[PDB]
Order: structure tokens, then C-alpha cells, then sequence
């Protein structure tokens, strides 16, 4: 409804000045004593002066889209006016599940023990759960305690033989991460390497679980992933470290995020620092690994807090025997499925998105980083409006908007309106007069002598 | 806004390893850098001499011990110029169990000069097997009665310590010497009460230089039945001052605790006098009691700190930080009272600590590592303050504010900040600045390095200090685009870069790509919530990492410019000079 002008000599810097002027492609809009800055002002200021309604260029920002699929449309084309948002809306249609992918990451600490004893023979219920839920899963195990330095374990070379309390006959000396086993659709596969495994022991209270985490991430070939669902079940009774930590063991080296297994071991642990939970974060999402915290009581309430950060994570109360482990797998799956995220790669500061959530539960949110949804049923859809809106003229460019835990991805081509889109190649098609051609009711002349009107 | 980039320099000696740069220090004629070892390389200290362009490994003389963690920690005080370098990599196994606590080194005037040791926060190792004497006074300065509650002690000591891998003697002592029982004596009856029945009051001098000697040399032998393979442990019960002179060397070996009581100790200089007489610190081993009756109160003292799973002092990491401020030092001890954490007071001469954590003890405060960061918050009209943080507590961290005990007073525990999100390292890293130099530090500037989310890593709180307790006033804004790149592991007072009068504050953010460092001018009121300046490590060097992982400025008086600035990096140093232009 307001337009300042600066620098205005054509068309395009009319529109590039703001979004509030507007431009008159009437032919002989100027006097003779007036410059042409005069062409562009509010459309209110341009009625005033005589410009007729179909005589004014107001260009607004435009959303032409391409496009049964869980989220549609694939392909958006975006024309976007300096401070003006286009709207386009996308659909969310919750598939029947995929094949699952759950890897076991335990926790093998001493307490551990009668929890380790239930989990041996856990195999055959867990493929029952995944075939429950959806077909064809696999299940694959991981065990941790932590580093191998003071003071996290004990490194008394007698405490290093047996880090559990010296009456224990099965038990094994303290490590970071073991790769048991290989994402597999069977049972007694997952019985006999299970049962490989004995208790262990460490000293400080918290443990490496995040290290194994960002192990598990980092090595999507050895762990044998899919690219199908991918559940990371995290099975504990303690917390856990993460970056800073490492400088009690003289560890100052940052945790580099890349594949350090060897022989199914995390050797290389005792070089690098604890990861941070942000660290972690990141590489659960690149890799679309969800993580469920299975902990204790006493856990509960610490490791809710993280999914504030992860945002497809599920916190789930563990027995003190893991013995309701199954049950808890699957209330995990339902809070990671039912609610949705629909967010953004990385964008630039030229460029700005909002999301409204229209979900299907009678919940509504509008303008907002990030679009946000609970309550989705399978085949019930979502709606989410995106507004994007550009500050200035822009360079040719393209960003995705993902459905966080899922690869489809809606390709969104941004290209600037700058230019006005004009009229009249013809009727008369008459003039300029030296030789030079029209463009939106002002003559651009061919160079060679140029000026005005001509 | 003016750090001459285009003149950088760059520091590293040929055989540097990664953690060369962990931590500088510019004190006039070069700068200090800690070298931490990496793998089995030991730790290190630096002197990079300012003109030569060469890095130099410190000797230490007269250190015994160094581990992997030396370099680590490094500070200094600006009031006198002291250097304090701590190494928190002191292992040793006492049985199955291995302890793990620091070795403080202090400097008072340069790294060339005489140097001071000690170890704060260190627990003697105190095995399942102990021989244990009792060396009681038995002058004529006693009443019947008190020489009688000395025996009563010894015997309910013995008693609670049946049933235990302990085997214990005795001996009076006055003028002369006289083993009460053996060790052997111990083990043929286990009856306290028919051990002193023979006893008598031998009413004269008080010549503890030759009891202890006596002890060491007569008492602690094989064919009197003491074990070679045992801890060797000596409690001293006197009530007045010795009457003879020496030393007790030949008793080093020993674990001695020495229990003063009665009006002869009332004097703060008769206590001192005891010190010489026991272990160190003398904080733990010198009990001085006013009354008598205040011996059998003492049995949970006493008895008790004489395969463990619940840790006090054993695994401190003390020293694994530091601050000096007005020639009062203390370090943290991250690893006390099962790493809830805390800090140690430390005596000018580190022969001494005082411990100070949490109050009260609660599960809540456990695995919080409190110490992990102190800094001393000095004002002169203001009673000075030191903030540490605890930044695992809860696995969000919070920073604790103490009081310097006032009067006669002790430690007070003035104010709670805490985090609100996860592993973000919240109170990590801590500075106090003082901007317009009134002699009154009214910042509080709180790290949170490992902060998530919004398209940066890490915060910098700006706390200022009201009549009631620090307010958060405001955040240092670090560029978005890097949501891992621990923007607030580093941050420093810079001294005046501009010559505004004002201190302006430097923050180190060593992720961001090869890492940065953001200078933040002072304002009137504040810190400048913008910075003025963005140093890139890939502008000073091209292989660089870690940029930013540690900062020092201060004005330098040999050499062009305003003010000086080392920053660390890996296996680098590097020196940036302040300009007027
Ligand atoms: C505009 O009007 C002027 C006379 O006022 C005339 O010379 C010129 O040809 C006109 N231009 C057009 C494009 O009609
Ligand atoms: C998107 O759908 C909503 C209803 O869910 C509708 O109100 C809105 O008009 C649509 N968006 C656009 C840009 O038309
Ligand atoms: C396990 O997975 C393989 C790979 O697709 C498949 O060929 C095999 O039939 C599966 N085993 C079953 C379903 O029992
Ligand atoms: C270092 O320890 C040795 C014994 O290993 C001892 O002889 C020496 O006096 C100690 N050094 C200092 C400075 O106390
Ligand atoms: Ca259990
Ligand atoms: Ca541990
Ligand atoms: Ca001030
Ligand atoms: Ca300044
Ligand atoms: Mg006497």
C-alpha cells in the first residue's frame, strides 16, 4: 500500500524498489517536463494520475506446481516478487508401513546382567513385533560400555580381566562398542551371537552408549541397513556421556563422526572424544536412523529431554530385566509414526519459510519454522501450507522439504519475478521510431545513438 | 574490529603434537602453551620465546612425575604475575583400585625460577592390610582422667577395627618410650581392654621427635609382627607441644594423623606446630580438638577415612582447572564425592587445600562435575565471587556462585544458574570481565559450547550482577550456518583492543569450519551483543584446525601495536596484534 523509489528508471527496478509499486504501460504516460520515475508509485498514486486499471503492471509471486503418493507434489516452480509470499500447498498421506530395520544397542553393564539373560532369547518375539507391525523386518545387535580409559573404567589390570565384582565366573573385560550382529530376518542367527555375549563392568556411573550411537550411524554398511525404516532401540539403566567429557581421560580430540570399526570393534575409542548430542542428531537424521530410548525408571525423565533435540525419537519406560523391552518397541513406533515434520534443508538469508499445519486430529499451527503434526492415521491426509518469501531479487536456486524418517522429498525450483511481462507486440505494432523496439510501453532503442524516443 | 590479520604469526616447534596449543598463556617475553600429550606421548609445557620465533619444551626440576595430562591446565595472576600449571594425570593403585588426581605446579616468578609443587585434593592409599600404631602422650601435664579418655580412645578405635584385615600397636611416650603391645600382641588376644591393663601414667616431658623416631626404627618390624606388605599407619594423640627438637625423616614413609587437644592448642601458632609431625595436607591429618570429651564424637572422622563403588577423594581429577586471583589460587576437582564435583582452596605454598562442593549432597548433583570451570570474580566495594560451573549436571549443567569467606566466615554458596537443554555443556566454559575497569567484575560470561539448534552451535550468556544475584541480561550473537562449531569453547577478556578504555571480549569458536574467533568490543553498560570482527583460521593458515580452541590477550609493551593475542589451534600458535588503524 506504500512504495519508495530510489533509483527507478525502468520497469524491472520499479518492481525490484518494493512490493507496493506498481508500474503504468501506458504510452505517453509522461509529460514533458517529467522524468519517467513518475511510471511507478502505489497503484492508488497511479489511478490519480490518469493510468487506467488494465493499464497497470502489478506482478504477484505465483506457485505453479507438478505433480497415489505419501507426499505430493514432487516438483514446485516458485516466482517470487521481493516481499511478497507465494502459498503452495502439500500433502501428506501416511503410507502402510515399510519394512523395519532394528538394530539393538544394549547396554552391558553389570546391572545389566538379569537384563542380558531375557535378551538372549528375545530374538524370535522381536520378529513376531516387526512382522505385527508391517513385513519383512530384520533385527541386528549391538552392545557398549565405554571407553577404556580412567576414570570411566577401572584400568587395574586384574579390573581389566574382570570388571564385574570378583565373584562373577562369565564376564568380560570393558569395551566401547561391539558390532554383534548383522541386520537379519533370522531368529536363531540373532539366538547364537546373542548368546556369544557376556556381562561387562566399567566405573564412572554414565557410559559410552552415544559413542556406539554415532558408530552405528557412521557405518550404515557393516551394520547392513536397508532403505527401509530404521529404528535404533538404545536399552539402558544409566546416562551417558558426550563431548567435554573425554578431558578426564586426557581425551581432547573431537569425535570426527566417521566410520572407525574394526573387526566389529570400536578400537580406535580411546583416541576420540565422547560425541555431542548435537553431533549425534545430525548423523541420525542425514542417515534417517530413529533412535527409541528404552531406560530405566530413573532414566526417564533425562532422556525425554532429548527429543527435544532428535526430533524423530521415542523415550520408553525399561524394566529392570528388559523383559518389557517388545511392548515397549511397538508403543515407540506408534509415537515416532503418528506425528510428522515437515521441514527444510538449509536455506540462505535471502530466503524465508513458514509452514501452517492443517492436521487431521483438529489441531491447527500457522506460521511457523517448521510444520508440525499429531495424530496421523494411516491414510488419513495432512495438509501443509508453505509460504516462501524472498527479501530481495534472486539468483536462480532450488532447496527440498523433507518428511523427516522419510526420503521422499518435494523439489522446490525458486525463481525470481523481476521483470514485468508486458503487452502489445502488436495491434498497430507500429514504432519506435529509430530503429530500436518496444518493451512495456517505453522504447528500449537499438545502440546507436539511443536516448528517448529514440 | 582491528586485529592486524595480514600480520599474523605462527608458532610450532618441530615435534608439536595435536594438543600443542590446548591451552596459551602471554606472560611478557613470550607465551606459554600447554602441550598435552596424545597416545603415549607424555604432556608438556612451552615457552615460545617473542623475538626467536622459537617454541621451547619446559624442564620441570624437581618434578618426579609427569603424565599425559600436563598442559592441560594453565593460568596465571594478573596481580603478582604467578604461573600456575597443574597435571591431572597423577595414577596410582591402591589394591585393585587405581585413583587418579592432579600435581600442581606454581611459578611465582617465571618458568626459569624456583618452582612450588603439591598435590591438591590427594588421598594416601590406605590398603585392606594396615599396621597401625598409637602414639599417646603420656606427660605430666595430664589429669588422670584425660590420660584415661586417651586409652578409651585407642580401645573403641580398636574395637570398631575387629574383625578387619587391621593389626595394631601401641606405645607411650613422655620422657622416654615404651611399647604398651606388639603387633603380635594384637593378634594373640584381640582385647583391647587386656592389652592397657598394664599401662601406667608415666607423668613427664613430652619428646614426640624421638617417639616418632622410636616408632619408625623400633615398632614397625617384621619379628614384632608387622606385616611388610601393609600400609603403615601412625595416629599421635598429645596435648601440649614437643619439648625436644629434630626431624622425623626416618618416619616419611608413614602415614601419620596427629590429634591434638586441649587448652595448649587454643593458639592458631601451637597448632601449626603439629603440622610437621604429620602428613600432608594438614587439613586432613591434623585433628585439634578443644575438649576431651569431643574424642569419642570423633569416631566417624577418624575411623572411617582410615574394591570400592562409591569414591570421594580417590578419583578427584583435581587440577583439572584453575584460577589465581590477588595471590589466591584454587583448582577444581571434577571427580569428588562421585563426581558431583567441586573446587580446592589452595595454601600459597600448596602444602595445604580446603575442599568446597555442593551443600547439601544429593543424588540430584552426582556425575555433575562440578570445577570443571572457575573463575575468580574480584571487586573491591563488592565482595568477590567465584563462579564454577558444572556442566553435566542433570546432563544439562548449571554454574554455581561462591562466596570468599568474609570475616572469620567459610565458603558460601550464593546463587544457582542452571541450563534448560541437554549435553549442552552449559557452564563449560566461564570468564568473568570487568568492562569499563572500575575495579568491580560485573559480567558473568557463561559458555554453552555444545548448544544445538537454530543454525548455530553453541551460546555465550551475559549475566550482570545485581543486589540480589547475577541477571541474564543478554547473549554474544555468533554467525549462523555452523550448528556444530562449539561457538563459546573459548572465551577470554581481551584487555582494550581499540583504545576506548573499554574491555572488549574475544570468543573462540574452533568447529566452524577450521575455526574462528569473534571479537566483541565493549560498550557503555555491556558487551556489544554483534561482534566487529570475524577471524577465520583459514586466513592465517591453510591447514589449520581447530582455530580459536584457546585465547590470551593482553597489553604488550615491547613491540608495535595496541595489544597482543594468542590463540591456539592444532599443533599451532598463533600471535595477533591490536592496531589503532
Ligand atoms: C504520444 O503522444 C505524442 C504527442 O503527445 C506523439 O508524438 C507520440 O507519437 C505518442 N506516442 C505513442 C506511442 O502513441
Ligand atoms: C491449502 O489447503 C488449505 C486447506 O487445508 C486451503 O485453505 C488453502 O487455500 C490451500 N493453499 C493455497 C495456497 O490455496
Ligand atoms: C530373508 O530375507 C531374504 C532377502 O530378501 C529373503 O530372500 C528370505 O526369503 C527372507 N527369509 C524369510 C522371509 O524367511
Ligand atoms: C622426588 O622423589 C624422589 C624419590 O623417588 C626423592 O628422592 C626426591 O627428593 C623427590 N623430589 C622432591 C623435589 O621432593
Ligand atoms: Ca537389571
Ligand atoms: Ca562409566
Ligand atoms: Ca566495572
Ligand atoms: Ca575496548
Ligand atoms: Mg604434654
Amino acid at each position: 500500500q506504500e512504495c519508495t523509489k530510489f533509483k527507478v528508471s525502468s520497469c524491472r527496478e520499479c518492481i525490484e524498489s518494493g512490493p507496493g509499486c506498481t508500474w503504468c504501460q501506458k504510452l505517453n504516460f509522461t509529460g514533458p517536463g517529467d522524468p519517467d520515475s513518475i511510471r511507478c508509485d502505489t497503484r492508488p498514486q497511479l489511478l490519480m494520475r490518469g493510468c487506467a486499471a488494465d493499464d497497470i503492471m502489478d506482478p504477484t509471486s505465483l506457485a505453479e506446481t507438478q505433480e497415489q503418493k505419501q507426499l505430493s507434489p514432487q516438483k514446485v516452480t516458485l516466482y517470487l516478487r521481493p516481499g511478497q509470499a507465494a502459498a503452495f500447498n502439500v500433502t501428506f498421506r501416511r503410507a502402510k508401513g515399510y519394512p523395519i530395520d532394528l538394530y539393538y544397542l544394549m547396554d552391558l553393564s553389570y546391572s545389566m546382567l538379569d537384563d542380558l539373560r531375557n535378551v538372549k532369547k528375545l530374538g524370535g518375539d522381536l520378529l513376531r513385533a516387526l512382522n505385527e507391525i508391517t513385513e519383512s523386518g530384520r533385527i541386528g545387535f549391538g552392545s557398549f560400555v565405554d571407553k577404556t580409559v580412567l576414570p570411566f573404567v577401572n584400568t587395574h589390570p586384574d579390573k581389566l580381566r574382570n570388571p564385574c565384582p570378583n565373584k562373577e565366573k562369565e564376564c568380560q573385560p570393558p569395551f566401547a562398542f561391539r558390532h554383534v550382529l548383522k541386520l537379519t530376518n533370522n531368529s536363531n542367527q540373532f539366538q547364537t551371537e546373542v548368546g556369544k555375549q557376556l556381562i561387562s563392568g566399567n566405573l564412572d556411573a554414565p557410559e559410552g552408549g552415544l559413542d556406539a550411537m554415532m558408530q552405528v550411524a557412521a557405518c550404515p554398511e557393516e551394520i547392513g541397513w536397508r532403505k527401509v525404516t530404521r529404528l535404533l532401540v538404545f536399552a539402558t539403566d544409566d546416562g551417558f556421556h558426550f563431548a567435554g567429557d573425554g578431558k578426564l581421560g586426557a581425551i581432547l580430540t573431537p569425535n570426527d563422526g566417521r566410520c572407525h570399526l574394526e573387526d566389529n570393534l570400536y578400537k580406535r575409542s580411546n583416541e576420540f572424544d565422547y560425541p555431542s548430542v548435537g553431533q549425534l542428531a545430525h548423523k541420525l537424521a542425514e542417515n534417517n536412523i530413529q533412535p527409541i530410548f528404552a531406560v530405566t525408571s530413573r532414566m526417564v525423565k533425562t532422556y525425554e529431554k532429548l527429543t527435544e533435540i532428535i526430533p524423530k525419537s521415542a523415550v520408553g519406560e525399561l524394566s529392570e530385566d528388559s523383559s518389557n523391552v517388545v511392548q515397549l518397541i511397538k508403543n515407540a513406533y506408534n509415537k515416532l509414526s503418528s506425528r510428522v515434520f515437515l521441514d527444510h534443508n538449509a536455506l540462505p538469508d535471502t530466503l524465508k519459510v513458514t509452514y501452517d499445519s492443517f492436521c487431521s486430529n483438529g489441531v491447527t499451527h500457522r506460521n511457523q519454522p517448521r510444520g508440525d503434526c499429531d495424530g496421523v492415521q494411516i491414510n488419513v491426509p495432512i495438509t501443509f501450507q508453505v509460504k516462501v518469501t524472498a527479501t530481495e531479487c534472486i539468483q536462480e536456486q532450488s532447496f527440498v522439504i523433507r518428511a523427516l524418517g522419510f526420503t521422499d522429498i518435494v523439489t522446490v525450483q525458486v525463481l525470481p519475478q523481476c521483470e514485468c511481462r508486458c503487452r502489445d507486440q502488436s495491434r498497430d505494432r507500429s514504432l519506435c521510431h529509430g530503429k530500436g523496439f518496444l518493451e512495456c510501453g517505453i522504447c528500449r532503442c537499438d545502440t546507436g545513438y539511443i536516448g528517448k524516443n529514440c | 574490529y582491528n586485529l592486524d590479520v595480514r600480520g599474523a604469526r605462527s608458532f610450532s616447534p618441530p615435534r608439536a603434537g595435536r594438543h600443542f596449543g590446548y591451552r596459551v598463556l602471554q606472560v611478557g617475553n613470550g607465551v606459554i602453551v600447554g602441550a598435552p600429550g596424545e597416545g603415549n606421548s607424555t604432556g608438556s609445557l612451552y615457552q615460545c620465546q617473542s623475538g626467536t620465533g622459537h617454541c621451547l619444551p619446559v624442564t620441570l626440576r624437581g618434578s618426579n612425575y609427569t603424565s599425559k595430562y600436563l598442559g592441560m591446565t594453565l593460568a596465571t595472576d594478573p596481580t603478582d604475575g604467578s604461573i600456575l600449571a597443574c597435571d591431572p594425570g597423577l595414577s596410582r593403585t591402591c589394591d585393585q583400585n587405581t585413583y587418579l588426581s592432579g600435581l600442581c605446579y606454581l611459578f611465582r616468578q617465571n618458568l626459569q625460577g624456583p618452582m612450588l609443587q603439591g598435590r591438591p585434593g590427594f588421598q594416601e592409599c590406605i590398603k585392606g592390610n594396615v599396621d597401625l600404631v598409637f602414639l599417646f602422650d603420656g606427660s605430666m601435664s595430664l589429669q588422670p582422667d584425660e590420660f584415661q579418655k586417651i586409652l578409651d580412645f585407642m580401645k573403641d578405635v580398636m574395637k570398631k577395627l575387629s574383625n578387619t584385615s587391621y593389626q595394631f600397636a601401641a606405645v607411650q611416650f613422655s620422657t622416654s618410650y615404651k611399647t604398651e603391645f606388639d603387633f603380635s600382641d594384637y593378634v594373640k588376644w584381640k582385647d583391647p581392654d587386656a592389652l592397657l591393663k598394664h599401662v601406667k601414667h608415666m607423668l613427664l616431658l613430652t619428646n614426640t621427635f624421638g617417639a616418632i623416631n622410636y616408632v619408625a626404627t623400633e615398632v614397625f618390624r617384621e619379628e614384632l609382627g608387622a606385616r611388610p606388605d601393609a600400609t603403615k599407619v601412625l595416629i599421635i594423640i598429645t596435648d601440649g607441644e614437643a619439648t625436644d627438637s629434630g626431624n622425623i625423616d626416618a618416619a616419611k614413609d608413614i602415614i601419620r594423623y596427629i590429634i591434638g587437644i586441649g587448652k595448649h592448642f587454643q593458639t592458631k601458632e601451637s597448632q601449626e606446630t603439629l603440622h610437621k609431625f604429620a602428613s600432608k595436607p594438614a587439613s586432613e591429618f591434623v585433628k585439634i580438638l578443644d575438649t576431651f570429651e569431643k574424642l569419642k564424637d570423633l569416631f566417624t572422622e577418624l575411623q572411617k577415612k582410615i574394591d570400592l563403588t562409591s569414591f570421594n577423594m580417590e578419583l578427584s581429577s583435581s587440577g583439572i582447572s584453575a584460577d589465581l586471583s590477588r595471590g589466591h589460587a584454587v583448582v577444581g576437582a571434577v571427580g569428588a564425592k562421585d563426581w558431583a564435583g567441586g573446587f580446592l582452596d589452595l595454601k600459597a605454598d600448596l602444602q595445604d587445600d580446603t575442599f568446597i562442593g555442593n551443600e547439601p549432597l544429593t543424588p540430584e548433583v552426582r556425575a555433575g562435575y562440578l570445577g570443571y570451570t572457575v573463575t575468580w570474580l574480584p571487586s573491591r566495594q563488592k565482595t568477590s565471587l567465584l563462579a564454577s560451573g558444572a556442566p553435566r549436571y542433570q546432563h544439562m549443567g548449571r554454574v554455581l556462585l561462591f562466596q570468599e569467606p568474609q570475616g572469620g566466615g567459610h565458603w558460601s554458596q550464593v546463587q544457582t544458574i542452571h541450563g534448560t537443554q541437554i549435553g549442552s555443556y552449559f557452564g563449560g566454559e566461564l570468564c568473568g570481565v570487568d568492562v569499563d575497569q572500575d575495579g568491580e567484575t560485573e559480567l558473568l560470561l557463561i559458555g554453552a559450547p555444545l548448544f544445538y539448534g537454530e543454525q548455530r552451535g553453541g551460546r555465550v550468556f551475559i549475566y550482570q550482577r545485581r543486589q540480589l544475584g547475577f541477571e541474564e541480561v543478554s547473549e554474544l550473537q555468533g554467525d549462523p550456518g555452523y550448528p556444530l562449531g562449539r561457538f563459546g569453547e573459548a572465551i577470554t577478556a581481551l584487555t582494550d583492543i581499540n583504545g576506548d578504555g573499554l574491555v572488549d571480549v574475544a570468543v573462540g569458536a574452533p568447529l566452524e569450519e577450521q575455526g574462528a574467533v569473534y571479537i566483541f568490543n565493549g560498550r557503555h553498560g555491556g558487551l556489544s551483543p554483534q561482534p566487529s570482527q570475524r577471524i577465520e583460521g583459514t586466513q592465517v593458515l591453510s591447514g589449520i584446525q581447530w582455530f580459536g580452541r584457546s585465547i590470551h590477550g593482553v597489553k604488550d609493551l615491547e613491540g608495535d601495536g595496541l595489544a597482543d593475542v594468542a590463540v591456539g589451534a592444532e599443533s599451532q600458535m598463533i600471535v595477533l596484534s591490536s592496531r589503532p588503524v
